[PDB]
């Protein structure tokens, strides 16, 4: 049991860090992309293309 | 991955539209602690779900010429005079479906736990009618609890209604985790016809005590067929209102489908008080204990879906374990007496045996169980038919144990016997018993072969022998749980087992048991 | 295993809120580009012309008695305004309105005269014998009219004469044929009124003298040259019969009723600018389509909704306006 | 002349009609619930007139769905449940709609579930006795002819099978018929009530009238006023004696305290209504035998707290005149029909109606089976050895008559195969004049076991 | 766009705003009362939207000298506190005012008094236990580390020695923060709270919220909020280990029900607000730890007409973790805590967290302890002699169990004279185990009495 | 801060002024007496419960 859970915490600590960094990094092509998902949104609460 | 992540900002983008139709709206003209009171919306509906600018939601419980009583359910305090208040059109529904198994649901069926999204089957409205008497079929299928008391004693069928009544701190959340803990044994073989799904609606209950819940079932690796359905007490009294509704909803789409489902209610006791808050402030007539007069409905209405539906209707079953708090053990209570009236069966769970070592601490002789022995296998029946007759026998001869040199042999038997079969119905938190080992338990206790044991040690050797039984001669469980009976062939090999066991032994005196 | 899982959820929940910050930043900045799109005329006048083209394909509060009583009573009113001209109609208005003031001060005298009774000869006689020389013959058939029918409780019998008395007034500006001015009017002095929540409050007569009141509205509302006479004289009837009632609200009422008359329903639109008559030809008759009845329509110009038009008449809303997508569209949004 | 829907506060709707048109009290209003999930016609019985045309009724059915200003149309007469002999077989709820066949008895005759009992010069001044047949009944605890009897009792005490009992001798008896009123009845009970009697071939003699809990409680308190209508239907029309029975009573006083706690009415005595005394009297007091035929009821009866002094059966004992309780004690010891010997009483069993001779044999037996519960509890602790010749002597008559208290039931046809026995009550007394006495103790116990009568006890002994 | 209070009525105040600047709920408002003596600026905190305009407000100061038309104004936001490391040290009231030192916190950064509890997803079960040195309590009912702890008690049964006597047991030797909610409770025990840990030097790491029972309602309502806040704000923005001491948590609910009526709520159960449950649940939510940041709450909860069945006892039961029973029945004896052994109960009393020799040796004593409360009786009227040899044996080990129980706790020196002391639990676990076999059945009652473990238990008995 | 419950039962039995020992309690205890007092009487209330 010990083991196990030793196992789980570590494997935890270390996948929140990859984790993290892979969404930070995985953010800079979110800003990317913002600029178009933004565009088409106002294109469609506005009812005609921007 | 970030293919995904924008993927889906971009499909909304995209699907998303321009929505621009008739809608009718009111105007909050009064709220107050949990109540708003609403001019207009001519068309509203009673019992009609209303949202409220701030993403709220209300439902329509009162409808008169002035205005529109709508008790808010959670974040009442971003509610104003003069908001906009606008109509769904819809009852309140719930969705359901398979991908509820395994997470936590506020009583709108939105997830608490922190996972993904539900996928959502379908929809189904809280007030959808029962099952007719034409569309029911008799409890004929047992469902094991896990606890050798109830499965011996006040046995619960598929589509009954089990009450589990007792004061606070007895070992009602206890008796129903363990027996949605015994369930897994049946999930695992994958049989529809056996696999039992299980929703246990939590209302009221501090939010550490639904995790320390769902840890005590996911340890025992029983999440992946139950739902939570947590109304914590920091949500609105709608919530708590709506929490069994919810839970009743889940388990009846299931239910329709053709499965089995458990539904576990801690406690009406807490739903009964957030339906007379939400009536005291809509300013309905108060009953006795200031409940409206329709709180007997609400508990029938939410008990009578449990049933067990014909084969025209699939031959699926809904089973009702509702938990009652008492106070002072006073089982004549307003709520208390009306679910004892509602329920097939009760579960009378006392401090004082508890405390005396009893547990679960359920009180044979007046717990019962309507459906009796047409919800027990042949095994339990025969073998604890002797059991409740022995254990009245028992509490009438306790008073002669201090005497018991001047009692008659037939006598001083019965009273013996009954000292070691309600150490037998003893049985330790989260350790639920398969149908096979409480058959052998009781086999042990009725047919005399504790006899020799020590009072002290019973509980000891019921264990250890059944934990022998599973390892050496596993023959016995297999032809109890696969031909539902004890037949002499293996009741002969049992008795064999036992004598040989017997010799093993060392009672904790140090004496021999032959 | 359900660290394993702990695990993969962590990653999807990373997933789900880096979504949303995604989605948090593409909403601000579409609302930036939509704002900064709508701000030139040409493009707010497009997106309400698209709103319109998009519509193109698309007493109560009386209870039974009072409501039955009402009704005979303006079946009355028809009748005998039938015959009376503008001078007739005026002295009408303003001898009910008298006789509504004498009501409301004598609250002895309003609740025998207004309860109930199988045989109303009593009260008819009463009204015979305390006003039949004081005011003009007509005003006589009126009011026993209101006395003879049963009402619901006492207050309606004044709601029932007041509401006579703005009959009247009403009927005049349809024979001097200003029907439609003098409810442009009200609905001016409603925002008016709407614009001035002090002078509103002030003029609540049930806590001052009701002359006194007028005298206020007179050197501050309807003293302007421009105010038509009907509505002038309608908003010194309310305000001196005002019993309670916000005189906000009373006035938006009146507008109503009003329009109610002429058998019309006022909408009330609210948008980023007013948008030509054009606008208010293809809108009105849109509205008229969709609700079957002849409708007006009430500009509320703000510049919150940024765009397209937000209509309200009755309990019903058309939302079609900018600010009401950006809201969708935030709302919707993972 | 239609209403309309003004306020909607749980299961009472307000309805406003036309000044002139406004339905009498208790009238069955219909409206229309139109939402696709939960469409219906929910049928309003007008409880109060509110003024100004305002009419306040109890929805007999959920009102979650209904829109103010939704049209009411009034039928014009109070809730009509269906009467006839097509009404046998079948299962009703408190409205008159078929459960296992929808739109049946729409064709038959109807009948206001309201009306007044029997004229005051109509009512029997003579109490009979209805002669069941059962000799712990006819002995011990006789029913009244048209009386209401208290059935207390349980789950495995054999509670059906006694109904089964009373439907098949009331129906080859005395050529009459059962109304079975499931006041607050469990689905699930229900059910399989329904599939019991339909196995036992006692469902062509018994009309069905379920209420079930999940109905809100107006339903619940006109389910025993509905089939209380049929069964005066049966007496009145058809000249049947009619043995109605309702499960359970106190739910029918629990739904009238819900119904008035609705309506605003202030709470009396233990929070009941304070019509509580002339709504049981409107529903016991046309149980009564007029003209000659006569409807008997058994009804079970829901103590509360176990306090008899509780208003609810302390009006309910007002108007019972009998009372039957099963135990398992009883029941476990082989006795059918379970009766309780000793708890069971009657208030017609004095020497001014009954026979004196029954009386004289009636008391004798419960002379002896409360010595024998007495000795219960040496023989059970010092056993039997430890009383003297006399006691023992008594305790192996007591034995043998409280077994022969038990009887081949009826109801028992369906799994023992051998026919049941109705032993007249003649033969009874002198069959238990017999065995007080001692003129039978030689026998085996096992000569006693469910036999029916003094010959048939005869040939189970000489068959032992 | 400042308001007018056009109703006054006790502690409520009605205050009438211009339409478009009605103040949201739960914003506090601002009065002035102008008279001499009482003259104040009186908050106000917005309960209900009557409508037209109007909202109706609780008052934080006594409302005596207000008058109808005084100007209210909004203030824009709830009622908030100070938060911080500077709040630790010093004494504040329901507003945030401090007391020892005038306007010491008026720059400190402000959290509002009303915030959300934290979402289930970052709730996590607590089970580490915490070693408080009492026998009954580190026996019987364990207390948490970071779960929710409750005093219960009737008016006067020792729930504020007790808490102070735990305040020098756990936060004397605390590394993290305490902070402590004097909720309605009396001003002579707080000022000697306040000096006590003056001189113990524990005050620089206390923060100390008073909004004792002098003050009106809507303040003893809010005190407990705002030193919650003050807790949240140690918990979540300084990840700190804190203490959260709160007597009596019972007055927030019974101010509740103060200003129910007032404010227009018809009445539920005993006189209480309809909300109860729902407004404990609002607080109590809060105090709850989430993972990673712990809250160690301790609730001393009073229990009206010393009935544990009321309403806010039973409600306040499913909020905690540890739940210390004080009755009056065990103080009339003199055992001092007063805890009662066995209504007392603990979450983390299970064998997979305490151990299995703990766990077995409390379990015995609980048996020993009803099973000696079922012989009371008996012993009372018949007599001891008349018991079973194992009975009475079992008395004489129950009696001294429960004299074992007391212990001379360090904070009430001024009940019994002689100095505190502190069993650790081996020892206490032990010595119990040795009690319920008799090891120590010789020693005299009084030996037991007030002694605070083995050596001490040897020292009295070789006194007397 | 206290209390002196006194009983209608000790009253009648001879005991005034009737005192129940064990009900009555005073929270300032030997904080309100002089050392003396202290000192002879410290147990006393508890001694006279039991
Ligand atoms: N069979 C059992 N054997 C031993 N301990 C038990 C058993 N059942 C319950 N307990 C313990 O009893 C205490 C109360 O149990 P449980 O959580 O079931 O309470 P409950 O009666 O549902 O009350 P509530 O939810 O009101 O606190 C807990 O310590 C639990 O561990
Ligand atoms: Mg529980």
């Amino acid at each position: 049991r010990a083991q196990a859970s030793g196992e789980v915490a570590q494997t935890l600590t270390q996948a929140d860090q990859q984790l993290s960094a892979q969404g930070d990094q995985v953010r800079s092509g979110l800003e990317s992309s913002v600029d178009g998902l933004s565009a088409k949104l106002a294109s469609r609460i506005l009812g005609v293309d921007v | 991955s970030a293919a995904d992540i924008e993927g889906a900002i971009e499909d909304y983008v995209s699907s998303f539209s321009a929505d621009t139709e008739r809608e009718e709206i009111g105007t909050v003209i009064d709220a107050g602690d949990g109540i708003a009171h609403v001019e207009g919306l001519p068309s509203v509906m009673t019992q009609e779900l209303l949202e409220f600018p701030g993403g709220v939601l209300g439902v329509a419980l009162n409808l008169d010429e002035h205005s529109v009583g709508a008790v808010i359910l959670g974040e009442f305090e971003k509610i104003e005079e003069g908001q906009q208040v606008k109509r769904t059109g819809e009852v309140l529904s719930v969705p359901v479906g398979d991908a509820f198994l395994g997470r936590v649901v506020n009583p709108l069926g939105q997830p608490i736990d922190g996972q993904g999204d539900i996928a959502a089957e379908t929809r189904r409205a809280l007030e959808l009618q029962a099952p007719s008497v034409v569309q029911r079929q008799s409890v004929s299928e047992p469902l094991q609890t896990g606890i050798k008391a109830i499965d011996a004693m006040t046995p619960i069928g598929r589509g009954q209604r089990q009450l589990i009544i007792g004061d606070r701190k007895t070992g009602k959340t206890a008796v129903c985790v363990d027996t949605i803990l015994n369930q897994r044994e049946a999930w695992l073989t994958g049989d529809p016809k056996q696999q039992v799904r299980c929703v246990y609606v939590a209302i009221g209950q501090k939010g550490t005590t639904i995790a320390s819940v769902k840890r005590a079932l996911e340890e025992g690796g029983a999440m992946e067929y139950t739902t939570i359905v947590a109304a914590p007490a920091s949500d609105a009294a709608g919530f708590k209102w709506l929490a069994p509704y919810t839970g009743s909803a889940i388990g009846q789409h299931w239910m329709y489908n053709g499965k089995h489902v458990l539904i576990v209610f801690d406690d009406l006791s807490k739903q009964a008080d957030a339906y007379r808050a939400i009536s005291l402030l809509l300013r309905r007539p108060p009953g006795r204990e200031a409940f409206p007069g329709d709180v007997f409905y609400l508990h029938s209405r939410l008990l009578e879906r449990c049933a067990k539906l014909s084969d025209e209707l699939g031959g699926g079953s809904m089973t009702g374990l509702p938990i009652i708090e008492t106070k002072a053990n006073d089982i004549s209570a307003f709520i208390p007496t009306n679910v004892i009236s509602i329920t097939d069966g009760q579960c009378f769970l006392e401090s004082d045996l508890f405390n005396q070592g009893v547990r679960p601490a359920i009180n044979v002789g007046v717990s019962v169980s309507r459906v009796g022995g047409a919800a027990q296998i042949k095994a339990m029946k025969e073998v604890a038919g002797s059991l409740r007759l022995d254990l009245s026998q028992y509490r009438e001869l306790e008073a002669f144990a201090a005497f018991a040199s001047d009692l008659d042999a037939a006598s001083k038997a019965q009273l013996d016997r009954g000292a070691r079969l309600v150490e037998l119905l003893k049985q330790p938190q989260y350790s639920p018993l398969a149908v096979e080992e409480q058959v052998v338990a009781i086999f042990l206790g009725t047919q005399g072969h504790l006899d020799s044991v020590p009072v002290e040690d019973v509980q000891r050797f019921e264990s250890e022998l059944l934990e022998h039984v599973k390892a050496s001669h596993s023959d016995i469980f297999d032809g109890i749980r696969e031909t539902k009976k004890l037949s002499e062939e293996a009741e002969e090999k049992l008795v064999s087992v036992i004598n040989e066991f017997k010799k093993g032994f060392q009672a904790s005196d140090g004496s021999s048991v032959v | 295993a359900q660290g394993a899982q702990q695990i993969q959820l962590m990653r999807q929940q990373l997933i789900r809120q880096l979504r949303t910050g995604l989605g948090a930043e593409a909403v601000n900045k579409a609302a930036e580009i939509v704002r900064a799109h709508v701000a030139d005329p040409q493009a707010q006048s497009a997106t309400v012309d698209r709103f319109l083209s998009e519509l193109e394909q698309m007493t109560s509060r009386l209870r039974a008695a009072s409501r039955q009583s009402l009704a005979a009573l303006v079946e009355k009113f028809d009748s005998v305004a039938g015959g009376l001209d503008a001078d007739g109609l005026t002295n009408l208005a303003d001898e009910l309105a008298s006789v509504a003031k004498l009501l409301l001060s004598e609250t002895a005298l309003n609740k025998h005269l207004a309860e109930p009774t199988d045989d109303s000869a009593p009260k008819v006689r009463l009204l015979e014998r305390l006003l039949s020389d004081k005011v003009s013959a007509t005003t006589l058939d009126l009011l026993r009219t209101a006395v003879s029918n049963r009402w619901s409780t006492e207050s309606n019998l004044i709601d029932a004469v007041e509401h006579t008395a703005r009959l009247a007034l009403l009927k005049r500006a349809e024979i001097a044929g200003e029907v439609d001015e003098v409810e442009e009017q009200l609905f001016r002095f409603g925002r008016v009124l709407d614009a001035e929540p002090r002078l509103s409050a002030l003029l609540s007569d049930y806590t001052t003298p009701a002359e006194g009141r007028v005298a206020l509205l007179d050197k501050a509302l309807t003293g302007r040259p421009g105010v038509n006479q009907t509505a002038a004289a309608l908003l010194s009837q309310t305000v001196g019969l005002l019993r309670g009632e916000r005189a906000d609200e009373a006035v938006i009422d009146l507008a109503e009723l009003a329009v109610s008359r002429r058998g019309e329903v006022v909408a009330h639109v609210s948008a980023a600018a007013e948008l030509s008559d054009a606008q208010r030809t293809r809108l009105t008759e849109v509205l008229s389509r969709i609700y079957g009845r002849p409708v007006s329509v009430q500009l509320h110009v703000d510049p919150e909704l940024l765009g397209g038009l937000s209509i309200t008449v009755g309990d019903e809303v058309i939302d079609g306006s900018i600010a009401s997508r950006l809201a969708a569209a935030q709302t919707g949004l993972p | 002349t239609a209403g309309r829907v003004v306020r909607i506060t749980g299961p009472v709707v307000d309805v406003e009609f036309p000044r002139g048109s406004v339905p009498e009290l208790f009238n069955a209003l219909h409206a229309e619930i139109t939402f696709g999930a939960l469409a219906k016609t929910l049928t309003l019985e007008v409880a109060q007139h509110l003024g100004d045309s305002l009419v306040r009724c109890i929805s007999m059915q959920p009102t979650d769905g209904l829109v103010r200003g939704v049209e009411v149309t009034d039928t014009g007469a109070s809730i009509s449940v269906p009467v006839g002999d097509g009404v046998k077989g079948h299962v009703f709820n408190a409205l008159g709609d078929c459960l296992d066949d929808p739109g049946y008895g729409k064709d038959f005759e109807h009948w206001s579930i309201h009306r007044k009992p029997p004229a005051f010069s109509d009512l029997e001044p003579r109490t009979e006795m209805l002669e069941t047949g059962l000799k712990v009944v006819d002995l011990l605890t006789p029913y009244v002819r048209g009386g209401k009897i208290a059935l207390f009792g349980g789950a495995g005490v054999g509670k059906t099978v006694l109904i089964q009992e009373m439907i098949n001798r009331i129906a080859r008896n005395f050529g009459g018929t059962s109304v079975f009123a499931g006041v607050g009845e469990r689905t699930r009970e229900g059910n399989d009530l329904w599939v019991e009697l339909a196995d036992a071939n006692v469902l062509k003699d018994t009309a069905l009238v379920f209420g079930q809990m999940d109905e809100p409680p107006g339903t619940r308190m006109r389910v025993a006023l509905s089939a209380l209508t049929m069964a005066e239907f049966f007496r009145d029309e058809q000249g049947q004696d009619v043995l109605l029975f309702i499960d359970n009573i106190f739910r029918f006083t629990q739904a009238g305290s819900e119904v008035s706690t609705l309506l605003g009415r202030m709470p009396s005595a233990v929070g009941y209504q304070p019509t509580l005394a002339d709504e049981m009297g409107e529903l016991q007091e046309r149980i009564t035998s007029t003209r000659g035929r006569s409807i008997t009821s058994m009804q079970a009866v829901y103590v509360p707290a176990d306090d008899y002094t509780d208003p609810a059966p302390a009006t309910t004992f007002a108007h019972l005149d009998a009372t039957t309780e099963l135990s398992r004690a009883v029941f476990s010891k082989g006795i059918f029909p379970a009766v309780d010997p000793l708890a069971s009483s009657s208030t017609i069993l004095d020497p001014a109606i009954v026979g004196d001779e029954h009386y004289r044999v009636a008391q004798e037996v419960i002379r002896i089976l409360q010595r024998y519960k007495d000795l219960q509890d040496i023989i059970a602790i010092l056993g039997i050895d430890e009383l003297s010749e006399e006691d023992k002597q008594l305790v192996n008559r007591a034995r043998r008559i409280e077994r022969f208290l038990s009887q081949n039931m009826m109801a028992a046809e369906q799994f023992t195969g051998q026919p049941g026995s109705t032993v007249p009550l003649k033969e009874t007394i002198e069959a238990f004049d017999k065995l007080t006495k001692g003129e039978f103790d030689h026998l085996p116990e096992q000569a006693f076991f469910l036999i029916g009568g003094l010959d048939d006890l005869a040939k189970k002994a000489e068959s032992l």
